[PDB]
């Protein structure tokens, strides 16, 4: 039956961003701005600042 | 439909694991991992198709 039929499982653990990132996503890093109010993206912190 | 009354006995339900490829298995009020750790005044059981 349905209940009995096997299956094949795949377990993915992820470990939180802690320390530097070994895995990422399909993303394209840009260029670095300094000392002016942007929004900034590093390693999947999000933000706004200087 | 049958309503069969269950009372006076004890109730492992991992033997229903045994007893029936189960296609839904779902709970209201209860989780059906802690089943076996409650205690009941009576169960009732309706069965139909
Ligand atoms: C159901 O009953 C039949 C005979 O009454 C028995 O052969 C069968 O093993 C039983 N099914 C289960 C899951 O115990």
């Amino acid at each position: 039956g349905v209940g009995h039929q096997p299956y094949r499982v795949v377990v993915l653990s992820f470990e939180l961003l802690h320390a530097p990132a070994t895995v990422c996503g399909p993303k394209k890093s840009t260029n670095l701005v300094k000392n002016k109010c942007v929004n900034f993206n590093f390693n999947g912190l999000k933000g706004t600042g200087v | 439909w049958n309503r069969k009354r269950i009372s006076n006995c004890v109730a492992d339900y991992s033997v229903l694991y045994n007893l029936a490829p189960f296609f839904t298995f779902k709970c209201y009020g209860v989780s059906p991992t802690k089943l076996n750790d409650l205690c009941f005044t009576n169960v009732y059981a309706d069965s139909f198709v």
